This record gives structure tokens, C-alpha cells and sequence, in this order.
């Protein structure tokens, strides 16, 4: 009669590392590192992301004719740009504080695109048909959907002054531009007044713009330049535009609604009808593990990103079949 | 192992025992077989389960984290942001890998210890009614049926 | 005869967590997490804080009439703002590089407020009694205590040029403003010249200011605007003010003394005659423990802030009363 | 326990012993009582006191750390500052909790080990002059007194 | 020590043994002399070598890191950069020092455990052929020359 | 006949700390903390650093006469500034976005200094011999080697317009200045045109400069000021300079080549003919240890810096010679 004390063993080939020894075959263990994703862009808790596609934030907010499909979108869970998001500003120039505008849009859950200055009724004494081949559509010269190029009307450019009172009960993002002719002749032909200026003011914003005329290299086949600006108009405040030339006026503005958890990512993955709580530029993740080595960029509730290739915690004991 | 039992004086494991991590064999007259000790095994499960849940609990979820853009004149700011992101990533990667390496060692010694104590626990019972042979094994003197082999498993035996 | 080997036990109910088991009762343990604090804002190593109360840094430095009680304070251990610190600038406008100025005052341990440009004698050819209902005091129109509103005198605003040589042996914080009329008529009767400018220079500061006239929404009943600026005049250096209008000239400046350990905090707690080595917005801490979960903002020498609710280290053993 | 003594082959503790963490009981002849083994208790006290002091020492004092303001056009900077403060806070909270959890386990095993070693020390001293019985207790054969009991405590038992 | 051997029931080390960390000392009629147990010494070396290498490997190389300048109007940015650099430095100093302290303790317990298990291995061999002197030694009931001593060193002996 | 089980011991005096006990003497241990360096600046993998000596980045790129020895250096592994690097701009002024320029140069592995606008042939209708005592050389008034001071010729300063097309196939760093006289008299006899302006444009850069005339404290004996600017001209792009005064024109520019692992350090150590993979401001490090307490600033592949005084790992056992 014999009684022996022993321990479990099995077929398992699971291995783990320890401080003293590497690749210790063990009976049981648990992986703590998520390395799987579905390779798709999904909805985040039911809400679809905004796919800018061939456009970028600038093209989208200004209304680049190449981004018309985006015009109707009002809500999204996160913003997606692609390696091919090349359609931003179409008329050469500088977009002032663009990175900050992008940061601002990162916490916007939704907005309403509305006419702040109706194309007809806002500028009775100015031409508004200004167009450019730099912003063409259907092989025909066009212009930003949200802005209006004001020009001389019948050899005259009256000093304009238009106001908008924010009665939306929300922040209103207002965008506009300042055009800069390459020479004095053009300035005269387009705006009459040789020494023009543009003034934009609110309760907390105050800026004046002066045309800077000089010959410049052609970009997108234009020597002219357009600088883009923006500001946030607080609920109840009033924005005033005053000019006697060079103003690329606002036509459409955006009443913003703030949210949490959104962000802008860059991905070449496609949108699918899938839902997730965690999205990476490479694909969505469905996991309860504490870590993931899939991607450092995440939207939602995800595992902590680490550069590890393996993180396995032994639970059972050293496996010794003793064969 | 730290405690000498597993892969120690008790050379190997029993693919035959499938009821738990630690158990007894027993080769009595009414026959032989395997039987796992619920006490120690279950106790080990509660410890290891708590360990794993602790490691996971401490690593609360990562909320939205995305890249940022910087213009051509904000190179220092872009590099600062980069230093921050790489620094936090270095530390978390280091922390995760070390914790797992360190705790895996501890876990193996934990089992080694449980086998060791289970052994000495049976030994202090049999005392003189059997001898220690092939390590881990005890050769009874009075010869005990499958009924007495049980008194040992549950820790009641009694007969110094 | 018998002798047994055993271990201590007691009536302790202290509990601690381990990797393998939670809430283990032990004989002896030590707490490493400080969770006790004063309310109460205290002196820091004997020195009292500067309580701006209903005022913010801007109101204090410019001399907002509502911040007079702060005029005599010359030294402090830290600065305290409250949720009600709303009195900053009283005349609408922009305070340029305001956050950087706040950061500067954060390493200032004391200063001397002095007349850099005495109201009487500095501006012989200009009026200086200009006031505004925007900066009212005692129900009457008034103005910043540290600045002077210069305006036309007897139908004329001569070109002025005033300089100050820093002989304080310390950096001198100088502040001033530029006033922006809403229309040219106002620009005319206040400063006479239609194309005015303000120049301010030192050995390392060089800036020019031009009036930007335009109608604007009213703020504090004013359509006008005042932009505020500042610079640090190095010891031995000279600052020169030149202008033919629109200058809100410096009257009082500050000779700064630098120190360490100071900072600006926001608190609704009250100042008491207590002393501490560690102060938080919630109250003072008197401890030697390594951690605290009171507040992340700290002045002085404090325990490290953590989000932990409990951090207790066992010193004794598993308590088994054997009862 | 990791070493099988505490809550192990020595079921419980003695509320009767109040001089140290580990000790002896002894009785019969001139009476019963308790007595702590100073050698072991002190060594254990020095070790644990060092552990705790090390934990504390490694955490340097937190000097002045306050918030910062950013204007409306410095949102990215504000968020970067935020990412930095939360990132460090996450790390220190994690570090502090893990270190305590891990060391508490180690401290308990340390005590278990001390009891175990003390037991085995007395055992190798008594040898055949006594028999192991009541888990942690040795019943003498030659029957010793009090001066003899002390030789067992200070480890000079003349077999 | 945790296992009671080193500086325990085996009160001191042998400056006379120089072939390894753990070993034996025979004193028979043919003579005396020390002899390191290669089995145990090598295993200890492999474990501690892997430990030290792991610590080193986890601290990947530090690439170019230098200061940055800030103009007089970038004081907040300069302080942010400072908070970042000091913060990472505090964490890595803490990490390095704690890891060494914690592992040095573990390494010492490790050796203690190795001596303990070795002793118990030999004890189980000389079970009934010698008597435990008490401090790591064994007096054989009979002779044990030198060829017999070796049977003990290589884990054979066999003669209960 | 006796056989004993024991452990190794020796006379090592190596000590280490543990959680439970400090200063524990052990048989064998390993140092993991590097505290040794050769107080010298060395080549980084065969490539020598650029030693600015008494010059700083500004003096180097602009061509401060005191930095002539630097003119021929085309490549380096890292840049070294010293406590005495005082020679930067010699004509008083502000170097715009200077820190950013330093950060740009930090990833430059080499460049070619070339003539973008040859002195003889670029400005036919203007004088190019203007010099200043502020940038003297050999006790004689001189000027920056990479810039040209353009002034009136024969009583007139004609509007100039010159451009350069980048055919280098690499980014070209272009630098220039804008001079600001202290009074209109000087503005007049140097540039004649009272209301002058300078314009600089590329496909992605566009700026206009206006002289700001005002009396200023003399710096380096000059009441005047010169602000310096720069831009990166992308390959194939064109930069156009247009001005009717005040332009400190570009003469030499740099075609940049980028690299990895470089940086700017400050050191008072001397360069020696040595090679290393790891350099600090105090000296070079040759080690495989994981940590170092020598210096936080490093170039190359170095051990991680920590504030620790000692980091020794024990490998052997507690040493007890038992003598
Ligand atoms: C590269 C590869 O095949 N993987 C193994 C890995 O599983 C093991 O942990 C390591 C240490 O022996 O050796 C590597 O070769
Ligand atoms: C464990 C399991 O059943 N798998 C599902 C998976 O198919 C699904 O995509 C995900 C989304 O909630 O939830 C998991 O639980
Ligand atoms: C005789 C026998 O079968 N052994 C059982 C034993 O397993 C059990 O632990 C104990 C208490 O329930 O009762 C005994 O009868
Ligand atoms: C040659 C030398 O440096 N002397 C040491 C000596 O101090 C030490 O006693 C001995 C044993 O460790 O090892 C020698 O190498």
C-alpha cells in the first residue's frame, strides 16, 4: 500500500518568461496582450465616424467643391482623414491657426451648417459671382460653398458693414478670407479702392486686415493669395464685418455642439457596418485584456498600448509530462 | 524550484491527475488511481485568480488618445509632444513586461510551495506508519484500504 | 514539561491587501497615505499669501479700482485666486501675453510699486483726468490706479516722448495700454491726430502700435477697446515711450524680486492665522507620509499626490486570535 | 503561508504573548507563561523598519506644482499639459499601489519564514530529548525546569 | 535568510571552496578537501545571469536627448518642458533603485534556497547511514573513503 | 568520516543594499551604473562635431565676422556651444523664430553654403558696401558675411525685385534682415524713400515688412535695430524679394541635408582626436551598462541617465569568511 503526493501536468505547450528562466512550459496561463483587430473602421457605440476621404478639415469647413458629399453630415463619433486627404484650401494662401481649429473640431460631436449671410440680401451693392479655376468643379471654375467672393459692382465697391447676432444658444464657428491681388491693377479692377481694409470684431475678437500686394510664384496656377481666418462667436454675441475690399465673406457658418471622446485619426482602412467600443487606425478592437500592441492611436475605451510582442501570465505550474 | 518539491524531489507531474493542481496517487489493495486535494488546489486558484485580476485592475482602460498637428514653425512643440508620448510608452512597456516577468516567477514558486507544504502535511500525519521512498511517496506499514487512504486526503488519519 | 513555539496575536482590526489576498487582518500596520488637511489657507513658513479675492492678476497689476485693498501688499508666499476673481480689466479689450505675465508673477516673492511717471510733471502738454464708467468706483467713473489716460489739451495733443532709466537694481515690470476709438470722430476729439501711433522701446523690446478704428459691439457699455501690454525692463536699461495719441501711459511700475516655491492657486478656503510647510487649495497638510490623495495642486514641501483611496503597509503579521 | 508555519502547522497566534512577534510558551514545573524570542523579533523589526523606510525614502518630497492658464488659441498646449499631468499621475498611482501590494505579500511570508526557522532551530536543539507533538510544541523527556527553559530560548540548551 | 541555511544552521562560508557557490567538504581517512557541486552552482549561475541580463535588456538604449531654448515669452512652455524632463527622470531613478533593491533581496533568498535544497537532497540520501551533526555535516555510521564520498556528490550513494 | 554541505566565501568587500538590510557584503556583484567618462569631446562614429567656440548659432548662420573660421565647415555629427558663445547678432535687433531655427539645425547633418544673390551682378542699381562698427573685424567696420546691406546709389533707391529658383534638390535656408533707423533723417539718406517696405514670398511663405522709425537706447553703440528672418525654400520653389528700402539682403544661403541623432549641446570641454558612440557635455562614455549618472544630455547611443549614486546588483552570496 503506497500513497504519493504529486502535481498536475498536461499536454499544454504554453510558455512564459520569468526573471531566472525563459520559455518555461506551463500547464495553464493567460494572455494579457491584445494583438487582434478586425481591420475595419466601425461605428463607436452606434454612431458613425465622419469620413473626410479625399478632403481634410480645411476643405471640409471651407466648402471646397470637391467635398460636397460632406455638406449634409451633422453628427459623428470621430473624424477620419486618409493618406490621400489632399483637398483642403483650393485657392493658394495661409489658413491661420489651422492646427487650433482642428483641435477645436476634435471635441465637437455635432453642428448645424446654416446661412449666416444669405448670398442674396446680404450684399445688395456688390458682385458675388466671383469664381476661380483653382476651385473648379465639373471641369468648371467655381468657389468655396461656405464663402462668397465679393467684388466691385459697376465700377464701384461701397464700404460694407454686416452683422450677425448669435441666437443659436451655442458657439458659432465663423470662417472668412482675405484676398491678396498680385498687383495694383488687379486690386483696382476687383475692389476699386486702392487702399482697402477689412475689419472683423466681436465681444472678444478684434482684428483688422490690410491687403499686401506683391508679385508671387503661381500656386495652383494663381499668383494671388487668400488667407483664411476663423473665430468662435459665443451665444448671444454679435460679429461685425466691415470692408471696402478684399473680403471673402462668410455665407455659411456652424453652430457647434460639444462632446467627449472624439478625435481625428488618419487611416486607410474602410468603413463597415460594425460596432465597437474601441477603434484604432488599423481596425476596431473587442477585448478585455489590459494591453494591446496594435496601435498607439485609440478612440473610445481601449487596452493600454505597449511595444511588447508578448505578455503572458502563468496561472498553472511548470509542466512536466515526465514521458 | 525555491521550495525543492516541483521538479525537485518529486521529479514530475501526473498527466493522469486532472481534478486539480495538487493531489495524491494512492496504490492500495482495493485498487489505485488519482485524486486531487480540493483544499490546497482551490486555495491556490483563489490566490492566482486574485493576482491576475489585480494586474488587470491596476491597468485601467486607456481613453481616447490621438496624434496632433503642428505647423512648420512649431517644431519644438512637436518634438516635446513626441518626447512625452515616447516617454510614457517606454515606461508602460517596461512596467508591463517587468511585472509579468517578476510575477510569473512568484507564481511558480507559489505552486512549488503548495506542493511542499501538502507533502510535509501528510508526512506529519503518517509519522511512523509508513516510510519515505521515491520522494513524494509513502509506503504504508499497516496497509490501509481505499477507505483509510481517504483519511489521509482529508487529513484525519491518526495513528502516529 | 512542554515548550511551544508561537507567534503574536491581538485585537487589531487593521486590514491590508496583498497580491494573493484582499482585506487581510494584521497585528500591526502603517498608513502611508495622507488624507487629512486643515479648510484653511495658511502662512507658508511664516509668510502670508496674497489673496486677490474678487480680483484676478490683471485687475491687481493694472490697478482696477475694485482692487485697491491690494495696493499696499509688497510680499507673499503664494498667490490665491478665488472662483469669484472676476475683476480683471474693466475697460474692454485684450491683455496681450496675459498667461505669460501670470507665469512671471509666479516666481516673484515681492516687489515695490513706484511711480515710474508721476502724474504731475510727466505730461505737461496733455490732459490726464480721463476716466470711464467702465472702471467706476464709489458709483463714479474712475480709472486704473497704475495707468493714465492721456488726451488732448486745449485742442492739441503734442507728440510726446518720455523715458525712464531703471536704477532699481531689479527687473521692472512696466504695463500700459493702447486705446482704440470706435469711430474717427472720437479719435479726432480725443487725440486730434487722425493717424496716430505709439512706440515703446528698450534695449531688448521694440514695438509699434497703430489705432484700429471700427464700430464694435458694446462691452461694459463701451464700443471702445483698450489693448494692454507689458515688458520687463532689465536693470540699468531705459524704456522710451513715444506717441501722438491713443497711449494709456504707465504711472506706476513694479520692481520685482525673484524667489522659489511660489505659485498661483484657486481656492474658496479662508485665510487663518496658521503656519504650514504644505498648502493645497483645500487646506494645509502637516505630515511625513510619502503620499496624499487630498489635491494635485501643492505649494511647499508635500507628499506626492495619488488617486489611491488606501495605501497601508503591513508590519506585523496575519492576526489570528485563535479565539 | 508560503513557509507553512503561520496559519499552518501552527494554527493560530497567542494573544497571551505581548513582548514580540515570535516566542515560546513553556510550562509545568514552576508554572506556565509566555516569552518572546528577542533575537528573532528584533531582527524582524530591523528588517521591516528598513523596508518601510525605504519605501518612504524613495518617494522624494513633492515640491510646488500648480496649474497653468492657456488662452483660447492655445488648446493643443492646454491638452498637452493635461496629457502630461494625467500621465505622471497614472504612473505614480500605479507604482504606489503595486509596491504596497507586492511588499505586503513579502512581509507576511517573511514572518511565516521567521516562525518556521525558529521552530526548526529549537527542534535541532532538542533532538531525542523531547517529542514533537502539539504542532509547534515539544514535550520533554528529561523534564526541564526554568533555567533550562531559558537555555532553549537563548539557544544554549545543553542536550 | 528566508530558508534558514546561509548564516543559519550552516553558520559560515568556506573561503576554502573556490570551484563554485555551493559544495561539500569531505573528511575521511584518505584526507580532507573541498569540492563545489557543479550541478547546483551552474544552475544558480544560469538563473542569475538571466536575471542580470533581463534587467539590462529592459533598459533599452537612450538615444540623443538634449535641451531646448525658449524665448523670454515662452516661460510656460519652458516650464512644461522642465516638468516633463524632471518627471521622467524621477520615475526612472525610482524604478532603477527599487528594482535593484527588490531583486538583490530576491537573489540572496535564492542562494539560501539553493543551499537548503542541496542539504535536504544529501540528507535524504544519508537518511539511515549517518547522523545529522546539526550544522550542515553528516557523520557516517561506517567508512566512506573517497569513492563513496563521490557517490554522495553525484547524487547516487544508495545504501539505506 | 564526515561530509559537510556549505557555501562559498571570499574576501570581497563589495556591498549592496536590499529591502530589509543595507550595506550587505557579498562575494560577487555587478555594477549597473556608469560613472566614468573621458572629459573630452570626441568624434561621433568618426564624424567630428561643429564647435561654435565664441559664436552661437545666430552668429554662425548670419555670418558674424567673428565666426569666419566656421565658414568652410560642411558636415558635423553634433553642434557644440560653449559658456562663452556670445557672438551672435552683432547689429542690435530681434532674431525672429530663433529657437525654431535652432531646432531645425538640430536635424541637419550637413549643408552647402552658396551664393543665392552674388554681390556683383545682383544689385546693379544699389550700393552694397554698407558696414557698421557694431560688426567690426580687425578693428575696422564690417558686416555679416552672408548678408548684404543695400543702400541708396547716386541719390536714389529704386524699387528692387530679385528672385531665386531652388534647383539644389534640397531645402534651402534663406536669411535676411530689415533695418530700422532711429530717425527719418537716416531713413532718408540711406534709402531716400520715406515710406519704404520689404516683401518676401515663396509658394508657402508670404510676409511684408515696414520700417518702424524711433529713437532707441543704444546697443553696441547703435540706436538703430535690425530684425532677422528666415524661411525654408522647398526644392523647385522660388523666393522673391521686392523692396524700396530697408532690406538687408541675402547673399549666401544654405542647401540643407537632414540626418538623425544630432543636437546642440553646451560644453566647456575640449575636442580631442577620439571616437565614441556616446557623448555628453562633460565627456564621452564607453560603456554597456544600462544606467549612467554622468549627465542628462547625451548624443548617440547612451546609458539611461538617473540621479542615483549607486546601483549594484548582487550575483554571489552573503559573504561570511567566518574568521
Ligand atoms: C526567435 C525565436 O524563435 N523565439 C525564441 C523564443 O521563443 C525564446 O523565448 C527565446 C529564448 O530562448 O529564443 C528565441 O529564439
Ligand atoms: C465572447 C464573444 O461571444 N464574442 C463577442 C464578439 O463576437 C463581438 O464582436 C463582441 C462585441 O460586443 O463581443 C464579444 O463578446
Ligand atoms: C472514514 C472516512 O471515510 N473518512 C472520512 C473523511 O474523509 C472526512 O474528512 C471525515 C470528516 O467528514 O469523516 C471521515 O469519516
Ligand atoms: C591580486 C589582488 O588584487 N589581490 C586580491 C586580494 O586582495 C584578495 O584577498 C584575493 C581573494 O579575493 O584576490 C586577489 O586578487
Amino acid at each position: 500500500d503506497t500513497i504519493c503526493i504529486g502535481y498536475h501536468a498536461n499536454n499544454s505547450t504554453d510558455t512564459v518568461d520569468t526573471v531566472l528562466e525563459k520559455n518555461v512550459t506551463v500547464t495553464h496561463s493567460v494572455n494579457l496582450l491584445e494583438d487582434s483587430h478586425n481591420g475595419k473602421l466601425c461605428r463607436l457605440k452606434g454612431i458613425a465616424p465622419l469620413q473626410l476621404g479625399k478632403c481634410n478639415i480645411a476643405g471640409w469647413l471651407l466648402g471646397n467643391p470637391e467635398c460636397d458629399p460632406l455638406l449634409p453630415v451633422r453628427s459623428w463619433s470621430y473624424i477620419v482623414e486618409t493618406p490621400n486627404s489632399e483637398n483642403g484650401i483650393c485657392y493658394p494662401g495661409d489658413f491661420i491657426d489651422y492646427e487650433e481649429l482642428r483641435e477645436q473640431l476634435s471635441s465637437v460631436s455635432s453642428f448645424e451648417r446654416f446661412e449666416i449671410f444669405p448670398k442674396e440680401s446680404s450684399w445688395p451693392n456688390h458682385n458675388t459671382n466671383g469664381v476661380t479655376a483653382a476651385c473648379s468643379h465639373e471641369g468648371k471654375s467655381s468657389f468655396y460653398r461656405n464663402l462668397l467672393w465679393l467684388t466691385e459692382k459697376e465700377g464701384s465697391y461701397p464700404k460694407l458693414k454686416n452683422s450677425y447676432v448669435n441666437k443659436k444658444g451655442k458657439e458659432v464657428l465663423v470662417l472668412w478670407g482675405i484676398h491678396h491681388p498680385p498687383n495694383s491693377k488687379e486690386q483696382q479692377n476687383l475692389y476699386q479702392n486702392e487702399n482697402a481694409y477689412v475689419s472683423v470684431v466681436t465681444s472678444n475678437y478684434n482684428r483688422r486686415f490690410t491687403p499686401e500686394i506683391a508679385e508671387r510664384p503661381k500656386v495652383r496656377d494663381q499668383a494671388g493669395r487668400m488667407n483664411y481666418y476663423w473665430t468662435l462667436l459665443k451665444p448671444g454675441d454679435t460679429i461685425i464685418f466691415e470692408a471696402n475690399g478684399n473680403l471673402i465673406a462668410p455665407m455659411y457658418a456652424f453652430a457647434l455642439r460639444r462632446g467627449f471622446g472624439s478625435g481625428i485619426i488618419t487611416s486607410n482602412a474602410s468603413m463597415h457596418e460594425c460596432n465597437t467600443k474601441c477603434q484604432t487606425p488599423l481596425g476596431a478592437i473587442n477585448s478585455s485584456l489590459p494591453y494591446q500592441n496594435i496601435h498607439p492611436v485609440t478612440i473610445g475605451e481601449c487596452p493600454k498600448y505597449v511595444r511588447s510582442a508578448k505578455l503572458r501570465m502563468v496561472t498553472g505550474l511548470r509542466n512536466i509530462p515526465a514521458r | 524550484g525555491l521550495f525543492g518539491a516541483i521538479a525537485g524531489f518529486i521529479e514530475g507531474g501526473w498527466t493522469g491527475m486532472i481534478d486539480g493542481w495538487y493531489g495524491y496517487h494512492h496504490q492500495n489493495e482495493q485498487g489505485s488511481g488519482y485524486a486531487a486535494d480540493q483544499k490546497s488546489t482551490q486555495n491556490a486558484i483563489n490566490g492566482i485568480t486574485n493576482k491576475v485580476n489585480s494586474v488587470i485592475e491596476k491597468m485601467n482602460i486607456q481613453f481616447t488618445a490621438v496624434g496632433k498637428e503642428f505647423n512648420k514653425l512649431e517644431k519644438r512643440m512637436e518634438n516635446l509632444n513626441n518626447k512625452v508620448d515616447d516617454g510614457f510608452l517606454d515606461i508602460w512597456t517596461y512596467n508591463a513586461e517587468l511585472l509579468v516577468l517578476l510575477e510569473n516567477e512568484r507564481t511558480l514558486d507559489f505552486h512549488d510551495s503548495n506542493v511542499k507544504n501538502l507533502y510535509e502535511k501528510v508526512k506529519s500525519q503518517l509519522k511512523n506508519n509508513a516510510k519515505e521512498i521515491g520522494n513524494g511517496c509513502f509506503e504504508f506499514y499497516h496497509k490501509c484500504d481505499n477507505e483509510c487512504m481517504e483519511s489521509v486526503r482529508n487529513g484525519t488519519y491518526d495513528y502516529p
